[PDB]
């Protein structure tokens, strides 16, 4: 029917990024040890 | 008899009835759909005509 | 070689010859087909 | 005899010498007359660990 | 296994007689063709 | 067999099953003797 | 308005407005194929193991019993059922009707029964539309094919066990058994259809090559070629007479379609008249009239049977003969 | 174990099959 | 004669020029009458040409005769032959009477009238004279269902036809007493096609066969008197397409439909055709094998109530699904059989035991090691065995020729259906030329 | 039905129905054994029917104790033995015996339990000989092997044909010898004129072994019988 | 433009796209539930319930079925010591698909 309005757009800058993938990786680091046991 | 079925594949019954249930099933089904399309049949053009088919 | 396997052969080079000979016929004669 | 390299699974062959047919593992348990209980093949190792 | 019988042929019957009645219901006239 | 009286026919009856064949050929014949117009 | 309550659903069912079009075709086709669609899921997962041949050894179908994608199939109705119209209300309980046969018999009747009127629905919107209507004459060589293997064979055998399984290697048994029984290479129907197929695919990558070698420039060098082409446009997007000019020096000038409209006529004819003889193969060799045999053919004088390839493939034969139902001959012949 | 992953590849196949009819790229004309 | 650029069609579409074309397309239909008659007479006569009559009929590849032996020329008990000079006659009487055809192929094709409508008027017609067609309709029915009853006198009054239920043997008897009840008749029709019910190939004794003719007689003399008073009701006015090319797909769609019947009963119906003639059916020379290897095991004296197979199931005698005593094996599927070679073997429970290993006829086992041998599976080209068989014998079944060729018949008339059916369906609208690039029925709708 | 109620049916008449899967039930006779005849009679048209079957299984649950559970049948009408003959001899006091030695004595049968799986016999009580009162006729009979010695697995093994390949379990142990059942009778009345007897059985067997590959079962049978003197 | 944490936010101005949400996640909510049991009665022993439980087995949803009074498979047993009479349509096979159409 009408395009709805409330279309809005979504961005992750690269400074965000790198917070991302860190975050990830770290707690992989850690949580993985007890994963395995 | 070790259980209860049919038996009414080999029988050769006609359009596969064996209770009349299932003729007043055939039937009564049949007259409903007919029974609609005989009174819409007042939109479907009215051909009662020398000629007036699809033609060619 | 039987008389009877080329009796039947020279049956079968008639009636073949039979089917152009009428469309040669009417293409030089009349005209028409 | 040898097992090519095409088949996965060949059926066991006793040839003799020359190269007859003389015992093997059939199929057909039922009709034999060449199977190795009606010939008494026995086998015999040589150094290894059955020496 | 009868309730179940009765159930197809009811099913049956009623798409069969959708397609009967409505080939009937001047399906040459719907076409997209003047005259 | 045939008849007594009709068996020094038989080679002409050996022919006659395959003359409808030769039917739907002199109609190619014959298209070619029009060239097809 | 005026109108009736069926006038008013006569216009819903063919509208063509619908993003599916439904026909009156269709409302027979669709709770057709929604129904073998539906029973074919659960029994390629869940189906109890069959009797295929009436021995009583059940054979495994699903993938819940240790099958993968390519051993999971639909196993064929029994042996004992024979040509026996076998429902489900028929069966005492629920489960004698799985361990007969059972969901094999359900989804080839109400599958062939929905490919009948696929076909007739593509007719169907060919007029709704006032198209030309033989698009649905191109699809009765598969339609042709799919009663063949499902419907036609078991008749002239006596029996659904011998029609082809709903399985990747539940096909490939049934090519083996036939060509045993039957021998479809050495059937000139076969040879027609394997070059429908030869041919078929030829037919497609030359004349789809010459279409991509003929466009017109249009784009940039970095943006697709199909790009050029926008959708509903009325001028040529490549070249005619450039291809017909490339063909011709290629073989011979008379070895090419100059008409483009008789151009897409041949490639219609040629795949469709080539499925209709392979379908009608197997329908004939249904009735046991199998293809040709020249087992002990080429003889020389003081009467020595001479081989040729055609007694290598009898070995072949008689290989696959011996072995196919290992356990339901109990006599020198198979008649069925 | 894998008569579970074998029906998530299948029903993953009819996913696509229903977003690729109903949510198909629209073509628009001209 | 006529050109290409006066009507579109092109010389192999050339046919169809002559729709409306009334006269020159009365000769067409006249001259490839003709060919029907021409080909009946010619294959006749070229088989009786070849026949040997002491060997079995089906045995030298014959099609034509067991149709005429069927009703009872030149015939005794046991299917033997008599005479065949009956059997010379109709090769005789079609081939002299196609040239009558032949006549008036050429006449109204070349020289008369190329439209008979203003000149002759009861013959002349317009495709869309709905009255017309149901006049021309109408007089044919009558034609054949006279047609229908020339069997029903045959086999009422002239000497009957061949009956292969006859007590001893098959046997010419005349049917006496047809089966007219409606209520017997009509289950036939609405009997289901499927294994044991078998819709109409089960007709299994020649009471019904004669009966059913004095309907379908009745009927078609009935109903066609109905289309000569009366014209299409305004339903069917509303439901069909009135053009020529409309008549000719409704009766490819039906004659499609006849094919596949004479396929299947052909395969099927050892009573319409006798396995004396036409040879044994599929199920029949499959029964065959279990029975005369049954006799194989009554002359060593083993139980074959006892003998286990190797599966445990019975390797002679077993149960049926519906609990009949039947054969075992791979023969299983065809339980469903019945023959007048062994209906006299089966009481209330099947066969008997008790009376199959005393009550044997001597002639029964020798008509069922000829159908041991004479099984219909053979090669293409002609060899006669299964596939792995080699070229010893000369032999396929005649049975499996009918199966074979009236299936492919009975197939391209589907397709044949569907070309003619969509196209008149599309010349009556318009659009069969194509699309008019002015004013698409496309560009009119709303998107998706 | 009777006999002769059955005998005036045709083929035609009975193809399909499941009337040919049941003995002849009778109606006129003595209820309370009036007759005791003695000498030779000729136990003919010996046939049985089953009534339900129930399996000895050893118990999912854990407890020690067995049972017998109800279990669908997988075969659809082959459970009726038929045609089997023999002689009746009957004493004095009330010493009967009955010999049967021919017709349709065994018939395959599998069945469902619950829990999916399922188990297969054949239907046996060929070389039954069974002494006694008229109320026990309780003896012994043999069970055959189920399969035959030339049966192959999937892989092409078997005692008289196949070839092979810890596993030795699985082709070396091809058995074809045959066990032991057990047959309890009882007469329930009895025809003087017409020659014809009925009454309930109870029979019990051992159900089969894949050959000497799993421990087998046995399966309590119930129903009913009937048998002809003349 | 938004940030990735408010992206659910567009939701909050019109009222209709808040129902269409909202019937995706009560639709993967019940068929988690239609999917954990079809897991799990495939992996049940009904065996020993004595002495391997039902508990003990390691499992989750189907206590929370049994307790309101689902105690019969389709395959034939039951918890208490006996086996099935007929399970009817609601049993653990027929509630797992229940969920999930
Ligand atoms: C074991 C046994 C099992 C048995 C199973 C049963 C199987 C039965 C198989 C039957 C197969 C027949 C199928 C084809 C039927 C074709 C009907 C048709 O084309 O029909 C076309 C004609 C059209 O009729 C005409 O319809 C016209 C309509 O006019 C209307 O419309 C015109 C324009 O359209 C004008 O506008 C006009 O003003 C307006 O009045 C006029 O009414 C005409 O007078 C009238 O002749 O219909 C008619 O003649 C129809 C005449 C026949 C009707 C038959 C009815 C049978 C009913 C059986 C009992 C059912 C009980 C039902 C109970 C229901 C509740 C539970
Ligand atoms: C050009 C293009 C490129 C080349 C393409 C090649 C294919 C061209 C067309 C093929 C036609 C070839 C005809 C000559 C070969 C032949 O067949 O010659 C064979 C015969 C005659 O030859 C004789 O054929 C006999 C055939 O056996 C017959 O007689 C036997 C006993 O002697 C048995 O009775 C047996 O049942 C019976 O079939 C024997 O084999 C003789 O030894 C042999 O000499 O000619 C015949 O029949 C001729 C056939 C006439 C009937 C045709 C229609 C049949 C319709 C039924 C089948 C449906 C369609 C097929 C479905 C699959
Ligand atoms: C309604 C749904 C119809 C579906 C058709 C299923 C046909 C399957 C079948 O069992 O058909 C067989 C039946 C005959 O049935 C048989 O009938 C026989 C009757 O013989 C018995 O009685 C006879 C009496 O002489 C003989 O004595 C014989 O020995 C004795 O056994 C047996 O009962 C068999 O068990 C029984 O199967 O033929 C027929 O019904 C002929 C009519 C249907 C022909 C269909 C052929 C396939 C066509 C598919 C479409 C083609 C492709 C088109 C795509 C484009
Ligand atoms: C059995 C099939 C059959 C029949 C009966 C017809 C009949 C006809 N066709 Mg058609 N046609 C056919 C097959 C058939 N056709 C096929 C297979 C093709 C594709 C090649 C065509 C293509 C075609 C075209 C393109 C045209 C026709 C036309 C015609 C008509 C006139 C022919 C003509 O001008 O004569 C003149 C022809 C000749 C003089 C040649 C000689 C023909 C004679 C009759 C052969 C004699 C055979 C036999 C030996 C006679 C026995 C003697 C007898 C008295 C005992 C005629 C009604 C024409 C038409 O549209 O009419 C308006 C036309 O333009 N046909
Ligand atoms: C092959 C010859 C032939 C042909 C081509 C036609 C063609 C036609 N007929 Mg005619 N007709 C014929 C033979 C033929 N008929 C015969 C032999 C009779 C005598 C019975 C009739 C009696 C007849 C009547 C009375 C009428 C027609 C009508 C029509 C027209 C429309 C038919 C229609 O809509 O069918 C479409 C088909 C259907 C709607 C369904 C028909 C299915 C029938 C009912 C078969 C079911 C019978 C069943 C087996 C019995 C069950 C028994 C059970 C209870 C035990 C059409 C022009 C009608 C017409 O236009 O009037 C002039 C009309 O009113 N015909
Ligand atoms: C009924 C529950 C519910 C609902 C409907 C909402 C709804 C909302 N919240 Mg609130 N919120 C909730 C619970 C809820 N919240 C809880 C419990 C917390 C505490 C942890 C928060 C903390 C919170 C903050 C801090 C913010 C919101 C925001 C928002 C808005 C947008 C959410 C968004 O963009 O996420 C987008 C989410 C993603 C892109 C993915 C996140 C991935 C998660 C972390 C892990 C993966 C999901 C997990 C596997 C699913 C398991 C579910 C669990 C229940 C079992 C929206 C109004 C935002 C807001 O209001 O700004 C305007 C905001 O900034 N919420
Ligand atoms: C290509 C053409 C091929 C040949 C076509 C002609 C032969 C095929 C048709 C055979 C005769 C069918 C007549 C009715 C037979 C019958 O009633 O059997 C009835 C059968 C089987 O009925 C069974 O009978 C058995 C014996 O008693 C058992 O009792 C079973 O319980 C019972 O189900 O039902 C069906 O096969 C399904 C019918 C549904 C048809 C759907 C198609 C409709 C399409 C639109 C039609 C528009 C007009
Ligand atoms: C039988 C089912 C079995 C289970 C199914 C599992 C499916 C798994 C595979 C899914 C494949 C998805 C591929 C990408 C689809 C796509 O691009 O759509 C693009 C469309 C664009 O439509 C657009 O929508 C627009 C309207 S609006 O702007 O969105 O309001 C409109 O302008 C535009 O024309 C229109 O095109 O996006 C949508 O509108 C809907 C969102 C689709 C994204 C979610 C898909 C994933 C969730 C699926 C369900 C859960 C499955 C769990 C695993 C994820
Ligand atoms: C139209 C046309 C056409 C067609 C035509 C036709 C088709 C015709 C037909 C015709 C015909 C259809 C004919 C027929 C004929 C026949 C005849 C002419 C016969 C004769 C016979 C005889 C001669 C016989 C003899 C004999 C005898 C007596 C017996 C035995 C011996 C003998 C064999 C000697 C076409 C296509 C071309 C096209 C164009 C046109
Ligand atoms: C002799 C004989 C017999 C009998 C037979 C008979 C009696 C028959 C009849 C038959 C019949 C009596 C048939 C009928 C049929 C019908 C039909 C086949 C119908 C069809 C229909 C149609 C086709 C329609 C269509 C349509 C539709 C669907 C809708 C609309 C459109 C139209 C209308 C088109 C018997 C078996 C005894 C024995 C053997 C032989
Ligand atoms: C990370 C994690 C987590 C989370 C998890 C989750 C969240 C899960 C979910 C899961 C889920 C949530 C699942 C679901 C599933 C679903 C399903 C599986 C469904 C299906 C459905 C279907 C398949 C349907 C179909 C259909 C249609 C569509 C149409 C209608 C009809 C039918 C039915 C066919 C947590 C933290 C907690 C912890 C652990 C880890
Ligand atoms: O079913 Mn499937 O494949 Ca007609 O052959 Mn006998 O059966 Mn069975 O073997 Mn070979
Ligand atoms: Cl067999």
């Amino acid at each position: 029917a009408r395009p709805n309005p409330n279309k809005q757009v979504v961005e992750l800058n690269r400074t965000s990024l790198y917070w991302g993938l860190l975050l990830i990786f770290v707690l992989a680091v850690l949580f993985s040890s007890y994963i395995f046991n | 008899l070790v259980d209860e079925r049919m038996n009414g594949d080999g029988t050769g019954r006609p359009f596969g009835v064996n209770d009349p249930v299932l003729g007043w099933v055939l039937l009564g089904v049949f007259g409903t759909m007919w029974a609609i399309w005989f009174i819409g049949q007042k939109d479907l053009g009215d051909f009662e005509d020398a000629d007036d088919g699809l033609k060619l | 070689m039987n008389i009877e396997l080329a009796l039947t052969l020279v049956s079968l080079v008639l009636v073949v010859s039979a089917g152009p000979l009428v469309v040669v016929l009417l293409s030089a004669r009349g005209g028409n087909l | 005899r040898r097992m090519p390299t095409f088949f996965e699974t060949f059926p066991v062959l006793l040839l003799d010498k020359d190269g007859i047919v003389r015992a093997d593992v059939p199929f057909r348990k039922a009709e034999s007359k060449y199977s190795i209980e009606q010939v008494g093949v026995s086998v015999t190792f040589y150094g290894g660990e059955l020496d | 296994m009868l309730t179940l019988k009765i159930f197809v042929y009811t099913v049956v019957t009623f798409f069969v007689c959708l397609f009967i009645f409505g080939f009937l219901s001047n399906d040459p006239a719907r076409n997209p063709g003047k005259n | 067999k045939l008849p007594e009286a009709y068996a020094p026919f038989a080679p002409i009856v050996d022919v006659l099953p395959v003359i409808p064949v030769f039917f739907i050929l002199l109609a190619f014949v014959w298209q070619a003797a029009v060239s097809f117009r | 308005e005026n109108s009736s309550l069926w006038a008013r659903f006569c216009e819903w069912i063919t509208s063509t407005e619908n993003r599916l079009y439904i026909g009156w075709f269709g409302v027979i086709m669709i709770p057709c194929l929604l129904t073998a669609t539906s029973v074919f899921i659960i029994a390629f997962i869940a189906a109890p193991p069959v009797d295929i041949d009436g021995i009583r050894e059940p054979v495994s179908g699903s993938l819940l019993y240790g099958n993968n994608i390519i051993t999971g199939a639909v196993i064929p109705t029994s042996n004992a059922i024979g040509l026996h119209f076998y429902p489900i209300w028929e069966a005492a309980s629920l489960d004698e009707w799985l361990y007969n046969g059972g969901p094999y018999q359900l989804i080839v009747c109400h599958f062939l029964l929905g490919v009948y009127c696929y076909m007739g629905r593509e007719w169907e919107l060919s007029f709704r539309l006032g198209m030309r209507p033989w698009i649905a004459v191109a699809y009765s060589a598969p339609v042709a094919a799919a009663s063949a293997v499902f419907l036609v064979y078991p008749i002239g055998q006596g029996s659904f066990s011998d029609g082809m399984p709903l399985g990747i290697s539940g096909t490939f048994n049934f090519m083996i058994v036939f060509q045993a029984e039957h021998n479809i290479l050495m059937h000139p129907f076969h040879m027609l259809g394997v070059a429908g197929v030869f041919g078929g695919s030829l037919f497609s990558a030359m004349h789809g090559s010459l279409v991509t070698s003929s466009l017109i420039r249009e784009t940039t060098e970095n943006e697709s070629a199909n790009e050029g082409y926008r959708f509903g446009q009325e001028e040529e997007t490549y070249n005619i007479v450039a291809a017909h000019g490339y063909f011709g020096r290629l073989i011979f000038q008379y070895a090419s379609f100059n008409n483009s409209r008789s151009l897409h006529f041949f490639l219609a004819a040629w795949p469709v008249i080539g499925i209709w003889f392979t379908a009608l193969g197997l329908s004939t060799m249904a009735f046991n009239l199998n293809g040709f045999n020249f087992n002990q053919s080429v003889v020389d004088s003081q009467g020595r049977v001479l081989n040729t390839w055609a007694d290598i493939i009898n070995r072949a034969n008689l290989g696959m003969e011996v072995m196919h139902e290992r356990n339901a001959h109990n006599f020198p012949l198979d008649l069925a | 174990m894998e008569a579970l992953v074998y029906t998530f590849l299948l029903v993953g196949t009819l996913g696509i099959i229903f977003f690729s009819i109903f949510f198909r790229d629209p073509p628009r004309m001209i | 004669g006529r050109d290409q650029e006066t009507t579109g069609f092109a010389w192999w579409s050339g046919n169809a020029r002559l729709i409306n074309l009334s006269g020159k397309l009365l000769g067409a239909h006249v001259a490839h009458a003709g060919l029907i008659v021409f080909w009946a007479g010619a294959m006749n006569l070229f088989e009786v040409s070849h026949f040997v009559p002491e060997k079995p009929m089906y045995e030298q590849g014959l099609i034509l005769l067991p149709h005429i032996a069927t009703l009872g020329y030149g015939v005794g008990p046991g299917g033997e032959i008599i005479d065949t000079f009956p059997y010379f006659v109709s090769g005789v009487l079609h081939l002299i009477s196609s040239a009558v055809l032949g006549f008036g192929g050429v006449y109204h094709s070349l020289i008369g009238p190329e439209t008979l409508e203003e000149s002759y008027p009861f013959f002349g017609y317009v495709w869309k004279d709905k009255n017309k067609m149901t006049n021309i309709l109408g007089y044919h029915l009558i034609m054949l269902g006279l047609g229908a009853w020339l069997l029903v006198w045959k086999a009422m009054y002239f000497g009957g036809v061949y009956d292969t239920w006859a007590p001893g043997g098959g046997d010419v008897r005349v049917i006496t007493n047809p089966t007219t009840n409606a209520a017997v008749i009509f289950g036939y029709l609405v009997k289901s096609p499927f294994g044991g019910d078998g819709w109409i190939c089960s007709v299994d004794n020649m009471e019904d066969i004669i009966g059913g003719h004095i309907w379908i007689g009745t009927l078609e003399i009935l109903g066609g008197i109905w289309h000569i008073y009366t014209t299409p009701w305004p339903w069917a006015r509303r439901a069909f397409v009135w053009s020529g090319e409309a008549y000719l797909s409704y009766s490819l769609g039906a004659i499609g439909v006849m094919g596949f019947i004479a396929c299947c009963m052909s395969w099927f119906n050892n009573t319409a055709y006798p396995s004396e003639f036409y040879g044994p059916t599929g199920p029949e020379a499959s029964q065959s094998q279990a029975f005369t290897f049954l006799v194989r095991d009554q002359r060593l004296g083993a139980n074959v109530a006892s003998a286990q197979g190797p599966t445990g199931l019975g390797k002679y005698l077993m149960r049926s699904p519906t609990g009949e005593i039947i054969f075992g094996g791979e023969t299983m599927r065809f339980w469903d059989f019945r023959g007048p070679w062994l209906e006299p073997l089966r009481g209330p429970n099947g066969l008997d035991l008790n009376k199959l290993k005393n009550d044997i006829q001597p002639w029964q086992e020798r008509r069922a090691a000829e159908y041991m041998t004479h099984a219909p599976l053979g090669s293409l080209n002609s060899v006669g065995g299964v596939a792995t068989e080699i070229n010893a014998v000369n032999f396929v079944s005649p049975r499996s020729w009918l199966a074979c060729s009236h299936f492919c018949l009975g197939f391209f008339f589907f397709i044949g259906h569907l070309w003619h059916a969509g196209r008149a369906r599309a010349a009556a609208a318009g659009f069969e030329k194509g699309i008019d690039r002015f004013d698409e029925p496309v560009l009119s709708m709303r998107p998706l | 039905l009777t006999f002769d109620e059955i005998q005036g049916l045709t083929y035609l008449q009975v193809k399909g129905s499941g009337i040919a899967n049941t003995c002849p039930v009778l109606e006129s006779g003595t209820t309370n054994l009036k007759e005791l005849k003695a000498g030779s009679y000729k136990l003919e048209n010996f046939c049985i029917e089953p009534t339900s079957f129930t399996v000895k299984e050893e118990s999912q649950f854990k407890g020690g104790e067995t049972e017998f559970v109800k279990t669908k049948l997988m075969t659809r009408l082959t459970y009726t033995l038929d045609a089997m003959s023999g002689s009746f001899k009957v004493g004095s006091d009330g010493s009967a015996e009955l010999k049967e030695d021919d017709g349709i004595d065994y018939a395959a049968t599998t069945v469902q339990l619950p829990g999916g799986e399922r188990v297969a016999f054949l239907f046996t009580i060929k070389q039954f000989d069974g002494k006694g009162t008229l109320d026990g006729i309780k003896g012994d009979f043999l069970v055959p092997s189920y399969r035959g010695s030339s049966f192959l697995d999937p892989k092409g093994r078997g005692g008289s044909t196949g070839y092979d390949n810890e596993e030795l379990l699985k082709e070396n142990v091809k058995i074809t010898k045959a066990l032991k059942g057990s047959a309890v009778f009882s007469v329930a009345k009895v025809d003087p004129v017409t020659g014809e007897i009925a009454g309930v059985f109870e029979s019990i067997q051992p159900s089969d072994t894949d050959l000497g590959a799993k421990p087998p079962k046995d399966i309590k049978v119930t129903g009913l019988w009937y048998a002809q003197l003349k | 433009g938004l940030p990735w944490y408010r992206v659910h936010t567009v939701v909050i101005n019109d009222p209709g796209r808040l129902i269409s949400v909202h019937l995706m996640h009560t639709a993967l909510v019940s068929g988690w539930a239609g999917s954990m049991a079809l897991f799990e009665i495939s992996v049940f022993d009904p065996s020993d319930p004595v002495l391997n439980p039902m508990w003990r087995q390691g499992m989750f949803v189907l206590p929370f079925m049994t307790r309101l009074g689902i105690t019969q498979s389709w395959g034939g047993w039951t918890i208490s010591g006996e086996t099935a009479t007929n399970p009817g349509i609601w049993s653990y096979e027929g509630v797992a698909a229940a969920h999930i159409i």
